Protein backbone atom coordinates (compact mmCIF):
# COMPACT_ATOMS: atom_id res chain seq x y z
CA UNK A 1 0.00 0.00 0.00
CA UNK A 2 2.74 2.50 -0.15
CA UNK A 3 3.16 5.05 -2.81
CA UNK A 4 5.60 4.00 -4.68
CA UNK A 5 5.05 -0.19 -5.00
CA UNK A 6 1.28 1.60 -6.13
CA UNK A 7 2.98 3.40 -8.46
CA UNK A 8 5.45 0.62 -9.49
CA UNK A 9 3.37 -1.90 -9.87
CA UNK A 10 0.56 -0.50 -12.68
CA UNK A 11 -0.14 2.81 -15.00
CA UNK A 12 -2.40 4.95 -14.03
CA UNK A 13 -6.53 4.61 -14.13
CA UNK A 14 -9.83 5.85 -14.61
CA UNK A 15 -11.70 4.18 -11.62
CA UNK A 16 -15.15 4.17 -11.15
CA UNK A 17 -16.17 2.96 -8.03
CA UNK A 18 -20.44 2.22 -8.18
CA UNK A 19 -21.57 1.32 -4.65
CA UNK A 20 -25.08 -0.54 -4.42
CA UNK A 21 -27.10 1.41 -1.86
CA UNK A 22 -30.26 -1.39 -2.56
CA UNK A 23 -32.47 -1.92 0.52
CA UNK A 24 -30.71 -5.19 1.42
CA UNK A 25 -27.22 -3.76 1.90
CA UNK A 26 -28.48 -2.29 5.07
CA UNK A 27 -26.29 -3.56 8.37
CA UNK A 28 -23.74 -4.62 8.19
CA UNK A 29 -22.77 -4.91 4.67
CA UNK A 30 -23.38 -0.97 4.02
CA UNK A 31 -20.52 -0.10 7.01
CA UNK A 32 -18.45 -2.79 5.33
CA UNK A 33 -19.09 -0.98 2.10
CA UNK A 34 -18.14 2.71 3.43
CA UNK A 35 -15.11 1.16 4.70
CA UNK A 36 -13.55 -0.82 2.09
CA UNK A 37 -14.78 2.01 -0.33
CA UNK A 38 -12.54 4.55 1.95
CA UNK A 39 -9.67 1.72 2.02
CA UNK A 40 -10.31 1.84 -2.00
CA UNK A 41 -9.65 5.17 -2.37
CA UNK A 42 -6.57 5.43 -0.10
CA UNK A 43 -4.79 3.30 -2.63
CA UNK A 44 -5.19 5.93 -5.70
CA UNK A 45 -2.64 8.56 -6.32
CA UNK A 46 -2.31 12.26 -7.96
CA UNK A 47 -2.24 10.60 -11.73
CA UNK A 48 -5.79 8.15 -11.03
CA UNK A 49 -8.99 9.46 -12.03
CA UNK A 50 -11.59 8.39 -9.88
CA UNK A 51 -15.75 8.88 -9.35
CA UNK A 52 -18.01 7.00 -6.83
CA UNK A 53 -21.15 6.73 -7.62
CA UNK A 54 -24.24 4.43 -6.10
CA UNK A 55 -27.45 3.23 -7.69
CA UNK A 56 -30.76 1.40 -5.96
CA UNK A 57 -33.51 1.75 -9.02
CA UNK A 58 -31.53 4.87 -9.62
CA UNK A 59 -27.70 5.66 -9.96
CA UNK A 60 -26.53 9.24 -9.19
CA UNK A 61 -23.38 10.52 -8.01
CA UNK A 62 -22.65 10.26 -4.02
CA UNK A 63 -21.14 13.84 -3.82
CA UNK A 64 -20.44 17.31 -5.75
CA UNK A 65 -18.60 16.37 -8.86
CA UNK A 66 -20.60 14.49 -11.38
CA UNK A 67 -17.38 13.75 -13.40
CA UNK A 68 -13.73 12.55 -13.06
CA UNK A 69 -11.79 14.22 -10.76
CA UNK A 70 -8.13 14.14 -10.19
CA UNK A 71 -8.07 12.00 -7.28
CA UNK A 72 -5.57 14.47 -4.74
CA UNK A 73 -5.71 14.53 -1.25
CA UNK A 74 -8.65 17.24 -1.60
CA UNK A 75 -11.30 15.56 -3.54
CA UNK A 76 -10.33 12.09 -2.17
CA UNK A 77 -11.45 13.88 1.01
CA UNK A 78 -14.72 14.92 -0.50
CA UNK A 79 -15.28 11.71 -1.49
CA UNK A 80 -14.82 9.83 1.87
CA UNK A 81 -17.00 12.44 2.94
CA UNK A 82 -19.77 11.56 0.75
CA UNK A 83 -19.21 8.04 0.80
CA UNK A 84 -19.81 7.86 5.26
CA UNK A 85 -22.92 9.38 4.54
CA UNK A 86 -24.76 7.08 2.27
CA UNK A 87 -28.44 4.91 3.85
CA UNK A 88 -29.93 1.72 1.89
CA UNK A 89 -33.35 1.99 0.52
CA UNK A 90 -34.97 0.77 -2.09
CA UNK A 91 -34.68 -2.08 -5.14
CA UNK A 92 -31.73 -3.16 -6.72
CA UNK A 93 -31.25 -2.33 -10.28
CA UNK A 94 -27.94 -3.34 -11.96
CA UNK A 95 -28.94 -1.87 -15.20
CA UNK A 96 -28.87 1.42 -14.65
CA UNK B 1 -71.32 -32.31 -2.55
CA UNK B 2 -68.62 -33.29 -4.59
CA UNK B 3 -65.34 -34.11 -3.78
CA UNK B 4 -64.54 -30.36 -4.36
CA UNK B 5 -63.80 -30.11 -0.66
CA UNK B 6 -60.55 -31.91 -1.30
CA UNK B 7 -59.69 -29.53 -4.16
CA UNK B 8 -60.27 -26.42 -1.59
CA UNK B 9 -57.48 -28.13 0.81
CA UNK B 10 -55.08 -28.73 -2.28
CA UNK B 11 -55.42 -25.27 -2.93
CA UNK B 12 -55.03 -24.02 0.79
CA UNK B 13 -51.86 -26.19 1.52
CA UNK B 14 -50.47 -24.19 -2.10
CA UNK B 15 -51.42 -20.87 -0.57
CA UNK B 16 -49.08 -22.18 2.36
CA UNK B 17 -46.38 -23.08 0.28
CA UNK B 18 -46.42 -20.01 -1.07
CA UNK B 19 -46.60 -17.92 1.81
CA UNK B 20 -43.40 -20.22 2.81
CA UNK B 21 -41.47 -19.78 0.12
CA UNK B 22 -41.79 -15.94 0.68
CA UNK B 23 -38.30 -13.95 1.42
CA UNK B 24 -38.90 -10.93 3.51
CA UNK B 25 -36.37 -8.16 2.58
CA UNK B 26 -35.05 -5.22 4.20
CA UNK B 27 -35.97 -1.32 3.57
CA UNK B 28 -38.22 -1.91 0.78
CA UNK B 29 -36.22 -4.02 -1.23
CA UNK B 30 -37.69 -7.40 -3.67
CA UNK B 31 -36.54 -10.19 -5.91
CA UNK B 32 -38.15 -11.71 -9.17
CA UNK B 33 -40.00 -14.75 -6.66
CA UNK B 34 -41.26 -12.31 -4.66
CA UNK B 35 -43.03 -9.78 -7.29
CA UNK B 36 -44.11 -13.58 -8.48
CA UNK B 37 -45.76 -14.62 -5.20
CA UNK B 38 -47.72 -11.47 -5.00
CA UNK B 39 -49.44 -11.64 -8.56
CA UNK B 40 -50.16 -15.40 -7.33
CA UNK B 41 -51.93 -13.92 -4.12
CA UNK B 42 -54.90 -13.06 -6.72
CA UNK B 43 -55.56 -16.21 -8.21
CA UNK B 44 -55.79 -17.74 -4.33
CA UNK B 45 -57.90 -14.58 -3.39
CA UNK B 46 -60.39 -14.79 -6.11
CA UNK B 47 -60.68 -19.08 -5.97
CA UNK B 48 -61.26 -18.28 -2.06
C1 LIG C 1 -27.87 12.79 3.81
C2 LIG C 1 -27.00 14.01 3.94
O1 LIG C 1 -27.45 15.09 4.28
N1 LIG C 1 -25.70 13.83 3.67
C3 LIG C 1 -24.72 14.90 3.75
C4 LIG C 1 -23.47 14.53 2.94
O2 LIG C 1 -23.81 14.39 1.57
C5 LIG C 1 -22.40 15.60 3.11
O3 LIG C 1 -21.19 15.18 2.47
C6 LIG C 1 -22.12 15.83 4.59
C7 LIG C 1 -21.13 16.94 4.84
O4 LIG C 1 -19.96 16.44 5.48
O5 LIG C 1 -23.34 16.21 5.25
C8 LIG C 1 -24.35 15.19 5.20
CA1 LIG D 1 -30.10 -5.93 -3.33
Amino acid sequence: RRPWYIQGAASPKDMLILVDVSGSVSGLTLKLIRTSVSEMLETLSDDDFVNVASFNSNAQDVSCFQHLVQANVRNKKVLKDAVNNITAKGITDYKK
Amino acid sequence: WKPFETIILLTIFANCVALAVYLPMPEDDNNSLNLGLEKLEYFFLTVF
